[PDB]
């Protein structure tokens, strides 16, 4: 819309092609990470954590 | 930028309207937008930079 | 200044663009109270600015240069003249970046 | 007394007048109230500006005030 | 044009910040900030002759005691009604 | 007004006839001569304000010789507007 | 002193009005006295000039007859003076004691 565009002139930042899909713990828990696994298709490269 | 309007309008659209002139209006548009960034009106502006 | 207090309003009396300014030492001022010294001194910085950058224009720009600039003033700053090691260990910069600085230090009259 | 702590820029003088005081440097109006007729004629250039100007204010020359200036 | 005003900036800002008792090395965010919210073109940034003025007066009746009209006349290059309109100014603030 | 005025005047007009290598004396006849011949009326002495421009523009134009126009503005600060009357100025004289 | 071409100055110095002209005047009778003691005139338009940057500023009225001859007889008094030399003030300039003690007095009030 123009409002937001008008900020954007104003202050100058741009929001590039992403966009948040990160994971959150749901709400009310609260506790201590036990085991994080990964599986990861063949024929992509894995991460440094994998 | 067209606000409260159906369309918003160029450099050149505007400038046929008061007057042609092209680096005097870009100057214009970057006085009020300086205006607009002093922190005297802008301290609410700036909440909605997290959106 | 002072009497700045009562000024407060009448600095930007019949303004101009010092308002424009008056919005920098806002900005100036709040790295004061950043910086710890009172924000109130902030008005000489800027007249300052009026006495020593004033009477032309300058224009500003946008992108990289400005980060080159500031790359290559971190990196001069503390040159001594046999300290270009130094700096490489420093700024994590290879010697080609740091010869630049020393020449951009050079090139300016 | 509200008025004998307020300064000399209370009472709207006249230019002339507003310069006179001046020369013998005066800063509050008890200062000025306590300073009598008979010596403040010995400045150059007044003389029938104050009467009117200090009842109109309720106030009038030659009052004696002690434990003055207060601070 | 822009790098070497730009440095001339940076230093004499940074110059300004050592002699008011402040880092020099803060000048760079500054000037960032002068970006921020001035970036995008040339601007004329001559004089801004209203705080001169002001503090050319202030100094004038902060010589001004009771009677020194003619040294301020020939000092600062001002005429007895420019030390009258100061005057009455000082007044006006309590 | 009139005789401190007049006194600092004499001074001056004596020191500066020393300077040159004239009788300090002399300074007197001066300052007569001068009591004879500007008398008239009451009038604050100040300068050439506008032979004080013209110097000023042909400082500007003896400096100036192509882009050190920005110099100008960077000598005491000042505009190009009037930097370009004082170059048709001095176009218009020969 | 970067006059140069003032003589072509002259020609604005001649289409200028207010407070110049008059001093055109004084311009040539400082060169005229200039010529009588032995200095160049062509300096005077210099001397002129030290006497408008220093002395402007203010506002002056200047007497004519008594006064001015009054305040040259002190002045002319009081230059020779140091401070122990009444007595040859008095005889060097042929007045009375209470004369020189007046100009001491005149020297002394001034600001």
């Amino acid at each position: 819309t123009p409002e937001e565009k008008l900020l954007r002139a104003i202050f100058g930042e741009k929001a590039s092609d992403v966009k948040d899909s990160s994971l959150r713990v749901p709400n009310g828990v609260s506790g201590t990470v036990i085991d994080v696994q990964v599986f990861t298709r063949d024929g992509v490269e894995k991460d440094k954590r994998a | 930028f067209g606000i409260d309007m159906n369309t918003d309008y160029t450099l050149e659209e505007v400038g046929k309207q008061f007057d042609v002139t092209r680096e005097r209006i870009r100057q214009i548009e970057a006085k009020a937008l300086r205006k607009l960034r002093h922190p005297s009106r802008s301290e609410v502006l700036r909440s909605f930079l997290d959106d | 200044d002072t009497i700045l207090a009562h000024l407060d309003n009448p600095a930007e009396d019949t303004s101009r663009f010092p308002a424009l300014l008056a919005e920098l030492n806002d900005l100036l001022r709040g790295e004061l109270s950043r910086l710890g010294v009172d924000p109130a001194h902030s008005l000489e910085i800027v007249v300052a600015i009026c006495k020593h950058l004033g009477g032309g224009q300058v224009y500003i720009p946008r992108g990289q240069a400005l980060d080159s600039l500031i790359r290559d003033l971190r990196i001069w700053n503390d040159f001594n003249g046999r300290n270009v090691s130094e700096l490489t260990t420093r700024y994590g910069v290879t010697f080609n970046t740091v010869y630049k600085a020393i020449r951009r230090m050079r090139r300016l009259k | 007394d509200p008025i004998l702590l307020r300064p000399v820029d209370d009472l709207e003088l006249t230019v002339r007048s507003a310069n006179c005081l001046k020369a013998e440097a005066i800063h509050y109006i008890g200062d000025l109230v306590q300073r009598t007729e008979v010596e403040l004629l010995k400045t150059p250039n007044s003389l029938t500006e104050i009467k009117d100007v200090l009842a109109s204010r309720g106030l009038s020359l030659g009052m004696r005030l002690e434990n003055w200036p207060p601070a």
